[PDB]
């Protein structure tokens, strides 16, 4: 879905 | 399977970030992260067996 | 220490062999990596290694130069100066591969009314300059590789002219580092200096580097030592001081694969 | 976890001093540089540091293209003394100087290799005739597969080699390559040869280039224009851009001081004065 | 198909961009990394390390060994200086070719704290007090000690610490400087003087050499990246 | 429409790209598999299958069925080769059209263990011990049993289990050797001698052939994919 | 690839756009803000500060330091006009110039309340009352203080309180006026009397100047963003 | 990491909305929110050090 | 629909993504995934019936 | 994921 | 939605 860093 | 990173915003007008989404197989063919990191200098300025104290004569 | 103990008197002990030093400054240990055996997640070639262990993980002793006021410099390669000392070099000419990460002792005293400065340089993968202008990458295997005497640094660049019988060697120039970059920035490979005032010698821990785990020695050099005077010597008024620069080097760690009969080099 | 675009370190206010503690006095014999910090021999006051070190991590220092080469083909018809021009070229960086400068700050690297190629053509000569839009094939040959001796001969069906067809005035082309050393890393100086010199054997059977390692290091681009010729002359060139992505570099080097003089480290007598006159106690 | 519309910057390409781009060896089995020693992260890591400076550029002394060396003497004391500096890294000829001034040859900019040590190499018989000193700019460059000491200095005692360093604290009206020759982001005067003069006994040279070294310290930092002037390819 | 902006490599034709195309047969009713028999999933399975070496390519003997044998006969002992090969599986002219070297000619990098296996073919009335060798590269290339005896080797007795097999493992410098002659990515010296001599009774032949077979072990791989030299079409 | 259609408006470049693009300096460290006295966030803000006008622009005085001066005298009562000016603040000669004139001509059409004020710099022995009125538009002009009476107006006690503001409310049948001269869209008339006359005693000056300033208030805005025509670039 | 925000609607044919993701890493690279800050006149139009209330003498 | 997998990784500069969507009704037109499998070489290198013991005697 | 101005 | 492999 989505990584987020 | 995007990725959400935070730009370090420099001129300004909460974080602002920007997507990524890899469009290949090949790690080879993505773009740089930029996100990367730093290291101490002193594998190459202390070199030295035994560790350097600055306030200390170098020599003993 | 309060039980003596100091920077500047070291013991270093190497199989049957042990150096002492009442004046060092320090000892320099090569990009902080101290020199280690190749790991199996980093191995390459799959037959047993050959690890001679203290049979060849040894000082020895190399041919004592001569440091003058005309001293322009001196340089050795790593493994090429060692190729005849005692079981290391067997080891070597053996083996098809071979890895091996150094300990390097250059001495040098002389007294309180003496001055002067040597830098001493180790290079990974020295490369140094030929002698024509009229081809370049043409320095043979026999010039480049002296074995145990080394080379020497000169002030000058002198182009080889004979084109019917070339030298087909080095003309290594000091302030380029005989290799076309300053000398001034030599700093920036792991040294120390011998500055007589200071300390009488120089001891660099050398890991192996490369861009493999393990390599041909016979074919490639992994490291160059650099020696150059950067204050010259001098002493009371003499117009003709003279004092001796002696190496002894240990190979450490060092391991061989692919093994079969010995290599016959051309070397002259 | 420090950063690249971390900010540096605060300037800590400090006062007098009077002690055995000696910063300043040191001894660079020892081959190590002194740490200081304008704290350690001047009195300070407390900042808050905003300055990062981001444009200078090795990414940052090395993400341009940089023109590696420029290869020259023609649309002409083939004649008996002379042939429809094909280029060649063995991929290197050492062809043009300023990317060699950079990456030998260093000794070996690793990179993921983005090649662009700009295309540009022109007629030669003065007849008013004209020429329909060019294609262009540029094949990479890898060390072993057969290198073209025409323009239109077998080796352009490229069944195995990768080709990229590029249309004059579209987008510059584009496409990377992973690491493809066949040692861990690419060494940028190599100080050896390629052959031992055997006793028993001549010396010409044991002789080979000082410094040189593979032959073809990274094999060719071959490239051609597809189309059949013209009546009028064409002349194209096509510039190549190298920009290493994703690299990491080891054991640093001082830059090249004076001109380069082949593809080894040699110089060439006349250029071996960088420096300029000034005297020492002018500013 | 998806409506779009093409903005500008459509095809250009800009040496500097960041895009993905197809694979020309798709499925390639790439060689691992080893633990090579030396890794570098940053330039300014390169900038932080000690590196020998070219004082003396004279038209015998250029471009042989000869111009790292500073000689001193044991004569009287004069106020008159060793040597004279300007702080400019990237531009002033003794700096430009050393690796700080080298790597700041890529930047436009530079900033922060920068540090001198300079090496004592006469025998150890020899002894001096000297003055090193930095005069941010604005007045008169120092010509003489009593110029200079008012200015941020160092003095040094020779001795068995064989090196003495002087940091040059970030001083500055912008919040970089410029790595050419600029009135308006000039950096000052860096000078070195006799304290009192070197003794020596008799059987002893009574002349010498100082070596200086220059780096960057831990708040130094650069941005701008440009190409070099240090290296050309004519034809 | 959404504002989209052309990259470099727009509107290129890549051989090797892996991108999605319209179909020119919408809804055809495709023909399902069958188990067909010897499927293949990769090129290394074909070069892990022992292929017969043509070892004597003579001026008479190639290009001819002959060529595949190594003649042996009962003659005395001599520490003379039977046979001298190149460790150089894609371009020695002996490995190279092998089905290994084959399929190696369509990549540039190889990596890995071979095995070399020897088929005796005299009467079972004969026997002998023979030495295969392999002497990994930098040394001169063994000429007498005396310098192969001192690098890998297999001491072969003749009997009942007809064949004997001489693993070379690999032991190289470079991750991944080059698939033509290349001095620094070169790969040894395969040799074959006499240990004792072929011994027969009376009334058998005297002399024999030995055939040779070549395989990959299955650590064996190869990258960058190419075109071969080993096919043309002129005109 | 993704299919995708080409829409109108496809690679042309409007000025006026809003799109990202790709940065030519990636990763630059850049100088953080410091807290500058004096930010402007909106240009109305400055439209709302009071500037001077230049109300006498005769042949003789315009572009002279004379054009802002307003004479007065302590002559016998009149009900002839001190002042006429028409409210058309971005074109009237008298009010372009001034900063909210200014402001307007980089813009198309604007609306709001204005407020004008005068300050009285005779001597503190002079006296007057004064009559500050506008007219909205539509009527004849005001040329007496009769007509000027019965539209919107301020009668002005000079005394301490040196100055005095008119209102000049928004009164308008458009929702937004052009800011050029427009029948349509006209402002109507500003003008200034004599309610008594000016009186001084003796060993006093019996002329002098008023000034006077104009500025927004806060319900006043602009629209449409357009060149200006009070700079150009011949050749 | 889409950012979804208001559009002022004008003319008229609930809120309507519009879409925006950053596609670079650097924020100069972004377009322009418009999404801006007004303040009042104040440190122009009434600078004095003693607070101005409007139905008072301003000089007293 | 969107089918995101992992890339393997080659030079460095977690586990680093791809995403993928298929864009038409049929799987001809679809891009190669590259995920594929292997097989022992056994019907080609060893089709005995009787299973050889490496150890042992090939002839027994 | 999302955010909402 | 989504498949992850
Ligand atoms: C259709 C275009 C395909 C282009 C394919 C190019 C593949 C070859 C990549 C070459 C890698 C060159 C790396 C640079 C040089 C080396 O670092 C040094 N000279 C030492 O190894
Ligand atoms: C993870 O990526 C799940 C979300 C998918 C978001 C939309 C992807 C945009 C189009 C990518 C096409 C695939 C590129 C090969
Ligand atoms: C946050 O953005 C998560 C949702 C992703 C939505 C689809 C993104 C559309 C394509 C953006 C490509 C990346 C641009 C560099
Ligand atoms: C599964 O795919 C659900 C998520 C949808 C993500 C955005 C799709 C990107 C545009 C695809 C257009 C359709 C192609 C025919």
């Amino acid at each position: 879905g989505s990584s987020s860093t | 399977g995007a990725q959400v990173s935070s730009q370090k915003v420099g001129a300004h007008e909460s974080t602002i970030n920007y997507t990524t989404i890899n469009y290949y197989r090949d790690s080879a063919s993505n773009a740089a992260s930029k996100q990367d990191f730093s290291q101490d200098p002193s594998k190459f300025t202390e070199p030295i067996k035994d560790v350097l104290i600055k306030t200390a004569p170098m020599l003993n | 220490e309060a039980c003596g103990y100091s920077d500047r008197v070291l013991q270093l002990t190497l199989g049957n062999s042990t150096i002492t030093t009442q004046e060092a400054a320090n000892s320099v240990v090569a990009y902080g990596r101290w020199p280690e055996y190749l790991r199996d997640s980093e191995a390459n070639p799959v037959d047993q290694p050959t690890e001679p262990d203290v049979a060849a993980c040894r000082f020895y002793t190399l041919d004592t130069v001569s440091w003058t006021k005309e001293s322009r410099g001196w340089w050795w390669k790593l493994p090429d100066a060692l190729r005849d000392m005692g079981l290391f070099g067997q080891n070597m000419y053996y083996h098809y591969l071979g890895r091996s990460g150094y300990t390097v002792h250059v001495q040098c005293n002389a007294s309180k009314f003496h001055q002067g400065a040597l830098g001493v340089f180790a290079v990974p993968e020295m490369c140094l300059a030929g002698d024509s202008n009229t081809t370049t990458m043409h320095t043979s295997y026999q010039n480049a590789n002296p074995g145990e005497k080394g080379g020497t640094f000169t002030g000058t660049f002198t182009p080889d002219n004979n084109q019917t019988s070339p030298a087909r060697r080095f003309c290594p120039v000091d302030y380029l580092l005989g290799n076309g970059t300053l000398l001034g920035n030599a700093f920036v490979f792991p040294h120390q200096i011998i500055n007589l005032r200071t300390n009488n010698c120089a001891t660099l821990v050398l890991p192996y580097v490369n861009s493999l785990s393990i390599d041909s020695m016979v074919k490639h050099n992994n490291w160059g030592i650099a020696i150059l005077p950067l204050a010259p010597l001098n002493f009371a008024s003499e117009s003709s001081p003279e004092i001796p620069i002696t190496l002894t080097i240990a190979p450490m760690c060092c391991e061989f694969n692919g093994l079969r009969n010995i290599t016959l080099p051309r070397l002259q | 976890a420090a950063t690249s675009r971390d900010a540096l370190p605060n300037t800590e206010a400090s006062g007098p001093t009077h002690s055995k503690e000696i910063p300043a006095l040191t001894a660079v014999e020892t081959g190590a540089t002194n740490p200081l910090v304008p704290s350690d021999t001047v009195q300070t006051r407390h900042v808050v540091q905003h300055r990062s070190r981001s444009e200078s991590s090795i990414e940052s220092f090395f993400a341009r293209g940089a023109c590696v080469t420029i290869m020259t083909v023609d649309n002409s018809a083939s004649t008996t003394n002379k042939d429809k021009l094909f280029a060649v070229w063995k991929i290197t960086y050492k062809d043009t100087v300023q990317l060699r400068r950079k990456l030998e700050f260093f000794t070996y690297s690793r990179f993921d290799m983005e090649l662009t190629f700009v295309v540009t053509a022109n007629f030669t000569e003065t007849n008013n005739g004209h020429a329909l839009n060019q294609v262009y094939q540029i094949m990479y040959i890898p060390p072993g597969a057969p290198v073209p001796e025409k323009w239109d001969d077998y080796t352009w069906q490229t069944s195995s080699n990768p080709s990229i067809f590029y249309t004059y005035g579209t987008a510059p082309a584009r496409i990377s390559v992973p690491y493809v050393g066949i040692s861990n890393a690419y060494s940028h100086f190599y100080d050896g040869f390629s052959k031992v010199p055997l006793k028993d054997q001549s010396a010409a059977l044991g002789d080979s280039l000082y410094g040189a390692a593979s032959l073809n290091d990274f094999g060719i681009l071959a490239v051609r224009v597809v189309n059949d010729h013209n009546p009028t002359k064409v002349t194209s060139k096509i510039r190549v851009y190298l920009k290493p992505k994703h690299i990491r570099v080891w054991c640093p080097r001082p830059p090249r001081a004076v001109a380069y003089y082949g593809p080894g480290v040699d110089y060439k007598d006349g250029t071996l004065t960088p420096l300029s006159t000034k005297d020492l106690t002018t500013y | 198909g998806l409506p779009v519309m093409n903005t500008p910057g459509s095809n250009q390409y800009l040496t500097a961009d960041n895009f993905q781009s197809p694979c020309a060896l798709p499925e390639f089995d790439v060689t691992p990394p080893i633990d090579i020693p030396g890794e570098v992260k940053n330039m300014m890591e390169l900038a932080e390390i000690d590196t020998m400076i070219p004082f003396d550029l004279s038209a015998t002394k250029k471009n042989t060994m000869e111009m790292y060396r500073v000689r001193l003497s044991d004569k009287p004391h004069t106020d008159d200086p060793i040597l004279c500096l300007s702080l400019s890294p990237a531009s002033d000829p003794r700096l430009s070719h050393t690796m700080l001034g080298e790597i700041l040859n890529y930047y436009t900019h530079w900033a922060g704290s920068l540090k001198f040590t300079f090496l004592f190499c006469g025998s150890m018989m020899a002894t001096g007090k000297l003055l090193v000193s930095y005069a941010p700019p604005g007045a008169d460059p120092p010509k003489k000690r009593k110029e200079a000491m008012l200015g941020t200095h160092v003095i040094w005692d020779i001795g068995l610490q064989s090196s003495c360093t002087m940091v040059v604290p970030w001083i500055s009206n912008t919040t970089y400087r410029q790595t050419i020759d600029d009135s308006f982001t000039e950096g000052g005067y860096i000078s070195v003087f006799y304290q009192t003069r070197i003794v020596v006994p008799l059987s002893t040279p009574r002349e010498m050499d100082i070596l200086g070294f220059v780096s960057a310290c831990n708040d130094f930092s650069v941005r701008l990246l440009r190409d070099t002037t240090h290296i050309e390819q004519k034809a």
